[PDB]
Formats: structure tokens, C-alpha cells, sequence
């Protein structure tokens, strides 16, 4: 089942600064009051990220996924559920579905027919984001992830047909942009998924009492390939990093 | 512990016991600068108890009895702001026998002159 | 010494001439749990097999699978691989298995082969000339077969060509025997291609159904889900063992750790980046990996026109892991421990000297 | 920076050992830094070269560390040797040498 | 060394070879020397009825050595049940015919 | 400047930097050379005219 | 084969010329300090200790 949304308001997409976010463990490995210089897809410090909101405003695009995504949510009331990737969209190819219901999290890699509009809907009773499912070839339920109140980054990559989903809950009391501090993303989930991704899209939920847009706000990022120098305190946490390439001071 | 990888290095020849050899003579030599350094006196002289010398004030200079290490406070001044098949031998002068020289030195200097330098 | 110094008479002093290695005396591969089975019993072991027109085919992914469970079963009849080996199925690596599962009569158990011509190949059921995976079959006349005959389990008998490797045939298009023109109404030379076995419990070996399922492997360039099983033993510390934790393999002791890990990391790296720490998949523990205690072997001894005795240093090793004194410079055998000092003759190190007298130190 | 002098000589040593320790997780134009993966996953004809690729690669690794280490050798033995002319000359005695 | 074999297998008469006969009948050094002679002998190894004289090792526990000839007709124990001699259910003959 | 020999030479490690650092130790070991034989006054003199 | 052979006689080589080099220059060093006492020793009276 699909639905238009025509009830939209016209408005440019937002631009915001990405501060010193979007660090995450290059590795599986635990390092003791060290400095580690690794080269890998990481966020540039201070880089210009999209800011898109919800809000009459309801921005669900397609964008190029590139080599690797960051995505920051500042969220309340559990509005964002999930993600849509793949590279045409439709039963041709093979796209991959990551949803959070009402009960757990469910990671499928299948030929789906995504809408042109999908979403949910809330007790959570409409879920309109696919018509079909002819030819699944992998399946993965797991324990569920999650004023504005949380902070939610997630930093997505394909590296090797490997799907690395990073991820780290914070809890914020900003209104309107990013805080400006330093949070170590995570590893939460490594995907054998081989197929190739270059297109993805925000999956929200509606409110229904038409439809209302319950009040959330996400940033995308986009992951270049450089060196971080990362500080490991005598707990094992990253507690700051340096951009090789931003400054010649952090060079 | 690959015994393939011993046996092709072993077509190299003797490029290891030269490595080795080479480790073990700068090893001895430094154990040898050490001693040219410090070990200039065959007599372990001390200082009299009673720090005399006309007004002349060696504490920060002389062993502080009040240190396990036996060193100086000059000497621990300086100690303090100093921070897969590898092994470190140790020095063949200790810490403590390094102290001792200076030590054996710095009463000669002091009670003697430059006599003990060149004689008794 | 002397083979050391290519010379028959060695000089008094200190010669190194060996490297002390601790060996290893056990190998530990510790490997976490085997859970997330594949599901074998669904489809060697199902409620209803398919017929070998419509052969079912099961994808076997994302799962550790038994194949010596399956390969030490004596109900199989026949077990026939055409590109591996059944001693190997338990330690290869493969990105997905696709099983086929059919039943077929007795006589055709051999014509599920490569290169192999019959009506089954040909129009049920086909395999390539570079055919990698196993075909195993088993006898099933107590299950399938019914007194009054099984007329479930359909074959294929005609078609105008023959079948790919790997393609199914569902199609019920009247077949044409002759050249005459058949609008799908039967006649003396147009007939259905479907036929049914005569399955009966009263037929000798030959006509008894049997049960074929067909693994195939595929290599492509998708990560291999399917791994064989991993056989972990039991965990040994304090000692130089060979270590296998998760693929990551090295020699060293296992000591108890008191670095708290957190929990979404498994290994340990110093500053040298090399691993230090570590975690037990099975148990979730923290082990230290101290590596063995690798040692100069030094030779000390007196000119040979003196005397022939010598001491032994094993430079950096405990004397516990090897006339036996500890030094800071290693552990020395040979050489008697006294109170006295005297001048340094021959040096060992950390301020211990050695002189012959007895060697003493 | 009062004892800089001694503070470089063992950030140069250790520095030097740290970068030969790191020469091991270079391949050297190998298919990996690991002796276990390479005949693990490899038969010998092959994995007798990509060891031996290895091998070369550490053992020119290996000679660089020593060659540098001879040469540091070499200064410190000539500040040694400074150092117990300073001992012998100025502790030991009196000196009329300027500076 | 003399020896019959078929087409496809004169490819692996070669030091550093995988293969069948490679492992489990002839195997080569790695440091070989020497020279590898081949011919085609249809007319006088095959016959019309098929000419089954001529037999190769199928199985075997382990791969041969350089130099090593296996002419034991020990029945193979495949499985975990052994087979005391005797053909059965994964207990095959060795040595099979070409055809 | 070719990336391809880059990328082949990364594989070899840190054997460029080492050559480095060597290089910059006697470029700033010349200076130091020349500092200690001529700069031995902390005054300039001049002669009387 | 004779490339194989050439790359590690020339490695033995360079390595050889190395250690040669160092020595030479330990050598040249020792042998100034010979000059130096030749100088100062033989050729004088030294007030210089030890
Ligand atoms: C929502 O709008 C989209 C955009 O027009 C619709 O997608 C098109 O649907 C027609 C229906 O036949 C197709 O012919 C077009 O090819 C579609 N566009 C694209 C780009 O594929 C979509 O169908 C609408 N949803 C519903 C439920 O009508
Ligand atoms: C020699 O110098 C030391 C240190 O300068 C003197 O020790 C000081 O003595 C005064 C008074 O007794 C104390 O207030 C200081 O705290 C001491 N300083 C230290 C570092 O101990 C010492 O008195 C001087 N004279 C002699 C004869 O030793
Ligand atoms: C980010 O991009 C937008 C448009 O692409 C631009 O207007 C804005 O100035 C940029 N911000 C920064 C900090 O460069
Ligand atoms: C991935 O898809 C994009 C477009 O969808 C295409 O340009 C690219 O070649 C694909 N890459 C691979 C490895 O298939
Ligand atoms: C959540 O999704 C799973 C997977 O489809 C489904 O089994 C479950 O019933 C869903 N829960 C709710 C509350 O809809
Ligand atoms: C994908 O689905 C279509 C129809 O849903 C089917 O014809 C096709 O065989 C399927 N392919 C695979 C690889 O499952
Ligand atoms: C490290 O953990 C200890 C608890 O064991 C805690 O007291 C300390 O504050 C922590 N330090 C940092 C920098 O997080
Ligand atoms: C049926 O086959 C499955 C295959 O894995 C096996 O695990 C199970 O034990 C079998 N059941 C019986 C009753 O033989
Ligand atoms: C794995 O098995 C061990 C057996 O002792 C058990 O203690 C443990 O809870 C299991 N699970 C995990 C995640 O380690």
C-alpha cells in the first residue's frame, strides 16, 4: 500500500556545522592510554552537513549514499524508525530494509517495491512502505537500538560487502542544533550483506488523531577517506581525536 | 615459530648472525662508555661526617642519606625528569653503583684536590 | 661455544652462541559457541519430499553448518561428491549452499551426475560438467511407498530439449510426439509428459523410491556465511601454549587479566601495536598474553688452557621457566652465588660479574 | 628542555624500535603481513614466495634498524668519549682549555 | 619414473602441482630437477572393449611424499565406521581402472 | 606522481618516513654545526675606527 | 636464477661496505686521538689529567 503526501510546504533544505562528531572505532580492539593513527572513512571536522526537519515540513528524499553515512537525530518521541538503501529502488535489484517497530529491529536484504512515499504511522497502526516481497536472501531480527531529549548517531558504511552500523545514544538538552562536544560512536552491527548500495532514505512515522508530523530533526554527513588520531585513556574510551587533514596544527 | 619461513631464510645464510653481532658490540660498547665515563677512580672515597669546608655547602651535591637510592638531590632531580624477538639487557653499572662513583668522585674532588686524580 | 667460534680454544670472556625459546606444549583454539544451526532437519528429514519436476530447493546461509552429523549417518545409501571432499566439508568456507530435494526411483540414483545422459538428466533434473557440492540418497520404501501406489511423486518423460544446468520444467504443455499439429487436445501421438511412479512396497531394489537431496556450493564474491563447525577445547592458562582466539592465532602465556574491557571489544593492543589482551568468545573473561620467554643463551667461560668448566646465561628468562641463581640480568646455571665482591672479570650485567676461582658469581 | 640531550637519545631509541615493530604488519607486496594466512591459505609453491617476500622485506627492515643504530652508536661512543675527557679534565683536575 | 596417465593430467606431472595423481599417486619436489616427457599412446594403450590395466589411487589418508610409491591394497576406511577389510556403506577400494 | 606506485609503496610502510626524519636529523644537525663553531659570543664587537 | 643470486651478493655487498664505513670512521677517530697525544704527549708536556 502506498500513499501521496500533497500536503508538503516548499522550503530549501538546512546546512549546519559538523563540529568534532562522527568519531567512531575503526576497530574491535581495545587500546589503553595510546594514540592511535588510523586511516580510514571518517567525518571531516567542522564540515558543512545537511540539516533536514519535521515539522508543515516532512523531508523524506533519496540521496546518493557515496562512500559511507552519518546520520545525527535529534529526536523525541521516537518519530525516526529506519532506513532504506539500495540502488534503484524497485523489485529489479536487491535493497536492503532496516526497521524499528513497536517490538524489535529487523534487518532484511530482499527485492522489495518500495513506494515513492513510504512511512509509518501512529498505537502504531499503518505501515505503508512497501507493496511486495518476492526474493529474500537475508533476514536479521535483533534487540531494538533506541525540547529535543536524545541524541542518536549512527555512521553507515559498505566496505567489502561488509555493512557496518555504528551507533551511540546521547542524552542532549539543545533546542534546535548539534551540541558541540566529543562522543565516541560505537560498533553495534556488522552485515554480510555483498551487495552494492549507492541510494538511501529516512523512514518516518506519521501522527494521526490528515496526518501530522510529530517534532524531529536529522543531519546527514558524508565519509571521506582520511587519517584520525584517536586518544585512548587508561579505560579504553576515545576521549578526543585530531583530524590530520583539517588544520596544519591537528597535521 | 613458522619452521617454512626458518627454512627459506635459511637460504639467506649467516645475514642473521651478523644482525646478532652487530646488536652485541654496540651492547658492549656501551657498557664499555660507561666505564671510561665513570669508572676513573680504583678508590671509593666518602666525605668526612662533619661537613666543614669554610662555609662551603655540598647538600645539594652529596649523597642524601635520607634516599633509599643514595643519590643527590640534584641526582634525583635529574632521575625524576627523565621518562617478538626484542629484549633490553640491562646496563652492567646499576643506578646505585653509578651513584656511587660520582659519589666516590665528587669526596675526592671535595677532600682532596686533584691529588687522588693522579696518585694517592 | 667452540662450534660457535669456529676455534678449538676459546678465550676467556662472555659469548653468546644460542637463543633460549620456550616451546609450546599445548595448543588452545578457543571459538564461541555453536548456535544458529542450519536447518538440515526440515529438509533431509521433512513431513512431504517434492517430485523431480519440482524439485525443492532450500537456500542454506547466514548458519554454521554440521556436515558431520550429516556425513556419519548410516540411513544414506549414497554419498558421491563432485568437487570437494567429505573429510573437508567441516573445514572449508562457502558463501551458500543450495539443496535440492527430490524423490526418484532406484535405478536412476546414478543419473544425478555430470556427464551422465538419461530421462531424469536430461528432463527432470540437470548438473554441470564442473559440478561442485555432494549428491547423497537414501532409501525411503517405508515412508513414501503406500500399498495402494504412490501416484504423488511425478517425472517428466518427453521434452523437445534438454535442460540447463540448474532449471526447473513446471510447464504441462502437451508434448508432440509425431509431426502432427496438437492444440493441447490428446490424441494416438500427443501425450501428457507428467507421469506417475508405481511406487508399490512390493518391488525389489531398483523401483524403491528414493530420497536424493543435491548440495551445490557457490564462491562467489559474497562473504561465506556458511563455515563448518568449530570444534573449541578446553581453556589452559600460565603456560607458553599456541593460542587460536576467533582467527586471531600466536604463541603465549594466558594470564588473568584486570583490564575491563568494554563489551564491543575482543582484543588487546600496547602501544607497539601488538596484542596483549584478549577475550575468551566462549566465557567472557579477559586474558593477559604475555609472550614466552625467549632468552640470549650466553656462554661464560674461562680460557680452555685454564679450565673447561662454563656457566650458562640465559639472558631476560626466570629461573623458574628454564648452582641455579637469579639475576636481574637473567638466570644463571653453573656459577656459585657468594657474599664477597671482587673486581668484574668476566661482565653478565645488572652489576653480577663472573670470575673462575669454581666459576662464581 | 633543560635535559633535552638524554630525552632525545631515548625518544630516538625508542622511537626506533617502535618503527621496526611496526615494519611487521607491512606485507611488502605480499597478500598479508601474516605468516599463519599466507599458509593457511595457500599451498606451499605459492606461499614460498609470498614468505619470501616477507622475509626480504623484514630483513631489509631489520638492517635499517641496525645500520641506524650503528651509526647513533657511533655518536653516542664519541659523546662518551667527550664525556670522559670532561671527567678526566675537569672533575680530575684544573683545566686551562677555554669553554 | 614411468608411468601412464590420462590427457587432462600430463599438466600435473610438474613440481608445485595440485591435483589428484599429484597427491595421492606421484608427487614432485618443489626443488626438482630434471625433465617431464610425455606422449600420446592411443594406439597402444586403449582398447576397443576399454582397457582397464592401467589403475590410480583414489584414495588415500594423506598426501604422498616426493619420491613415494603407495602399492599397499589396504581398503580405505572413509567414514567413522571402519570397515575391517571389507567393501560396504563409505569403505571403497583404492585403486580404480581407467576406462 | 603516480598513485598507483603510491598505493604499492604504502604496502612497504614506514621505510619513507624513517628516510625522513634521517634527512631532517642532518639538515638541522648542519645549522647546529655551524651554530656551535661561530656563534660562541653573545655580543658584537667593533673594532675602533 | 642469476637475478635472484645478483640481489643478495649486492645486499651482502652494501652491507659489508656499511659495518667497513663505520669502522673506518671509529678508526679515523681513534687515530686522530693518537695524533692529538702524539702531538701533545711526545712532542710536549701536557697539563692535561689523564
Ligand atoms: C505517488 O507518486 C509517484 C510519483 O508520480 C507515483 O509513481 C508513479 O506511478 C505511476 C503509476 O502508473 C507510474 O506510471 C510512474 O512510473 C511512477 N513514477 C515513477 C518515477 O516510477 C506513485 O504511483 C504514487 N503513488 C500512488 C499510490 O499512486
Ligand atoms: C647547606 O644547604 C642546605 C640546603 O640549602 C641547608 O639545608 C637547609 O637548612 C635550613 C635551616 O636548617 C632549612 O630551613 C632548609 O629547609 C634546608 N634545606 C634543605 C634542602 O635541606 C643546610 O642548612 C646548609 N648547611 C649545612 C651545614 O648543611
Ligand atoms: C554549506 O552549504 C551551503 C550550500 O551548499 C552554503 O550556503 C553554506 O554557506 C555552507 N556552510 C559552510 C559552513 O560552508
Ligand atoms: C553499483 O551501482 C551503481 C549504480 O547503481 C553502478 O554505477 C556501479 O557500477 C555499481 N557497482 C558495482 C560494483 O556493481
Ligand atoms: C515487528 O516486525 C516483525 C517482523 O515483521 C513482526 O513479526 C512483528 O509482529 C512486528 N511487531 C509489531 C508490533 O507490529
Ligand atoms: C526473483 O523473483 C522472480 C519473481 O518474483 C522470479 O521469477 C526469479 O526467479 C527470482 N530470482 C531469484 C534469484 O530468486
Ligand atoms: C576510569 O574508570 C574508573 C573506574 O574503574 C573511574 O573511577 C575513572 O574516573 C575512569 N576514568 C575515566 C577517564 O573515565
Ligand atoms: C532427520 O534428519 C536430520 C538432518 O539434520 C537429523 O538431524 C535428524 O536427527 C533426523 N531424524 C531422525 C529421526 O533420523
Ligand atoms: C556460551 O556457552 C557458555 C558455556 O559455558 C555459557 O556460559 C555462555 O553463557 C554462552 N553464551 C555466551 C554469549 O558466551
Amino acid at each position: 500500500q502506498c500513499v501521496n503526501l500533497t500536503t508538503r510546504t516548499q522550503l530549501p533544505p538546512a546546512y549546519t556545522n559538523s563540529f568534532t562528531r562522527g568519531v567512531y572505532y575503526p576497530d574491535k580492539v581495545f587500546r589503553s592510554s595510546v594514540l592511535h593513527s588510523t586511516q580510514d572513512l571518517f567525518l571531516p571536522f567542522f564540515s558543512n552537513v545537511t540539516w533536514f526537519h519535521a515539522i508543515k515540513r516532512f523531508d523524506n528524499p533519496v540521496l546518493p549514499f557515496n562512500d559511507g553515512v552519518y546520520f545525527a537525530s535529534t529526536e523525541k518521541s521516537n518519530i525516526i524508525r529506519g532506513w532504506i538503501f539500495g540502488t534503484t529502488l524497485d523489485s529489479k535489484t536487491q535493497s536492503l530494509l532496516i526497521v524499528n517497530n513497536a517490538t524489535n529491529v529487523v534487518i532484511k536484504v530482499c527485492e522489495f517495491q518500495f513506494c515513492n512515499d513510504p512511512f509509518l504511522g501512529v498505537m502504531e497502526s499503518e505501515f505503508r512502505v512497501y507493496s511486495s516481497a518476492n526474493n529474500c536472501t537475508f533476514e536479521y531480527v535483533s534487540q531494538p537500538f533506541l525540547n529535543f531529549k536524545n541524541l542518536r548517531e549512527f555512521v553507515f558504511k559498505n566496505i567489502d560487502g561488509y555493512f557496518k552500523i555504528y551507533s551511540k545514544h546521547t542524552p542532549i538538552n539543545l533546542v534546535r542544533d548539534l551540541p558541540q562536544g566529543f562522543s565516541a560512536l560505537e560498533p553495534l552491527v556488522d552485515l554480510p550483506i555483498g551487495i552494492n548500495i549507492t541510494r538511501f532514505q529516512t523512514l518516518l512515522a506519521l501522527h494521526r488523531s490528515g496526518w501530522t508530523a510529530g517534532a524531529a530533526a536529522y543531519y546527514v554527513g558524508y565519509l571521506q577517506p582520511r587519517t584520525f588520531l584517536l586518544k585512548y585513556n587508561e579505560n579504553g574510551t576515545i576521549t578526543d581525536a585530531v583530524d590530520c587533514a583539517l588544520d596544519p596544527l591537528s597535521e | 615459530d613458522s619452521t617454512e619461513c626458518s627454512n627459506l631464510l635459511l637460504q639467506y645464510g649467516s645475514f642473521c648472525t651478523q644482525l646478532n653481532r652487530a646488536l652485541t658490540g654496540i651492547a658492549v660498547e656501551q657498557d664499555k662508555n660507561t666505564q671510561e665515563v665513570f669508572a676513573q677512580v680504583k678508590q671509593i672515597y666518602k666525605t668526612p661526617p662533619i661537613k666543614d669546608f669554610g662555609g662551603f655547602n655540598f647538600s645539594q651535591i652529596l649523597p642524601d642519606p635520607s634516599k633509599p637510592s643514595k643519590r643527590s638531590p640534584i641526582e634525583d632531580l635529574l632521575f625524576n625528569k627523565v621518562t617478538n624477538g626484542l629484549t633490553v639487557l640491562p646496563p652492567l653499572l646499576t643506578d646505585e653503583m653509578i651513584a656511587q662513583y660520582t659519589s666516590a668522585l665528587l669526596a675526592g674532588t671535595i677532600t682532596s684536590g686533584w691529588t687522588f686524580g693522579a696518585g694517592p | 661455544t667452540k662450534c660457535t667460534l669456529k676455534s678449538f680454544t676459546v678465550e676467556k670472556g662472555i659469548y653468546q652462541t644460542s637463543n633460549f625459546r620456550v616451546q609450546p606444549t599445548e595448543s588452545i583454539v578457543r571459538f564461541p559457541n555453536i548456535t544458529n544451526l542450519c536447518p538440515f532437519g526440515e529438509v533431509f528429514n521433512a513431513t512431504r519430499f517434492a517430485s523431480v519436476y519440482a524439485w525443492n530447493r532450500k537456500r542454506i546461509s547466514n548458519c554454521v553448518a554440521d556436515y558431520s552429523v550429516l556425513y556419519n549417518s548410516a540411513s544414506f545409501s549414497t554419498f558421491k561428491c563432485y568437487g570437494v571432499s567429505p573429510t573437508k566439508l567441516n573445514d572449508l568456507c562457502f558463501t551458500n549452499v543450495y539443496a535440492d530435494s527430490f524423490v526418484i526411483r532406484g535405478d536412476e540414483v546414478r543419473q544425478i551426475a555430470p556427464g551422465q545422459t538419461g530421462k531424469i538428466a536430461d528432463y527432470n533434473y540437470k548438473l554441470p560438467d564442473d559440478f561442485t557440492g555432494c549428491v547423497i540418497a537414501w532409501n525411503s520404501n517405508n515412508l513414501d511407498s503406500k500399498v495402494g501406489g504412490n501416484y504423488n511423486y511425478l517425472y517428466r518423460l518427453f521434452r523437445k530439449s534438454n535442460l540447463k544446468p540448474f532449471e526447473r520444467d513446471i510447464s504441462t504443455e502437451i508434448y508432440q510426439a509425431g509431426s502432427t499439429p496438437c492444440n493441447g487436445v490428446e490424441g494416438f501421438n500427443c501425450y501428457f509428459p507428467l507421469q506417475s511412479y508405481g511406487f508399490q512396497p512390493t518391488y525389489g531394489v531398483g523401483y524403491q523410491p528414493y530420497r536424493v537431496v543435491v548440495l551445490s556450493f557457490e564462491l562467489l564474491h559474497a562473504p561465506a556465511t556458511v563455515c563448518g563447525p568449530k570444534k573449541s577445547t578446553n581453556l589452559v592458562k600460565n603456560k607458553c601454549v599456541n593460542f587460536n582466539f576467533n582467527g586471531l592465532t600466536g604463541t603465549g602465556v594466558l594470564t588473568e587479566s584486570n583490564k575491563k574491557f568494554l563489551p564491543f571489544q575482543q582484543f588487546g593492543r600496547d602501544i607497539d601495536d601488538t596484542t596483549d589482551a584478549v577475550r575468551d568468545p566462549q566465557t567472557l573473561e579477559i586474558l593477559d598474553i604475555t609472550p614466552c620467554s625467549f632468552g640470549g643463551v650466553s656462554v661464560i667461560t674461562p680460557g680452555t688452557n685454564t679450565s673447561n668448566q662454563v656457566a650458562v646465561l640465559y639472558q631476560g628468562v626466570n629461573c623458574t621457566e628454564v648452582n641455579v641463581f637469579q639475576t636481574r640480568a637473567g638466570c644463571l646455571i653453573g656459577a656459585e652465588h657468594v657474599n664477597n665482591s671482587y673486581e668484574c672479570d668476566i661482565p653478565i650485567g645488572a652489576g653480577i660479574c663472573a670470575s673462575y676461582q669454581s666459576i662464581i658469581a | 628542555s633543560a635535559l633535552g640531550k638524554l630525552q632525545d637519545v631515548v625518544n630516538q631509541n625508542a622511537q626506533a624500535l617502535n618503527t621496526l615493530v611496526k615494519q611487521l604488519s607491512s606485507n611488502f607486496g605480499a597478500i598479508s603481513s601474516v605468516l599463519n594466512d599466507i599458509l593457511a591459505r595457500l599451498d606451499p609453491p605459492e606461499a614460498e614466495v609470498q614468505i619470501d617476500r616477507l622475509i626480504t622485506g623484514r630483513l631489509q627492515s631489520l638492517q635499517t634498524y641496525v645500520t641506524q643504530q650503528l651509526i647513533r652508536a657511533a655518536e653516542i661512543r664519541a659523546s662518551a668519549n667527550l664525556a670522559a675527557t670532561k671527567m678526566s679534565e675537569c672533575v680530575l683536575g684544573q683545566s686551562k682549555r677555554v669553554d
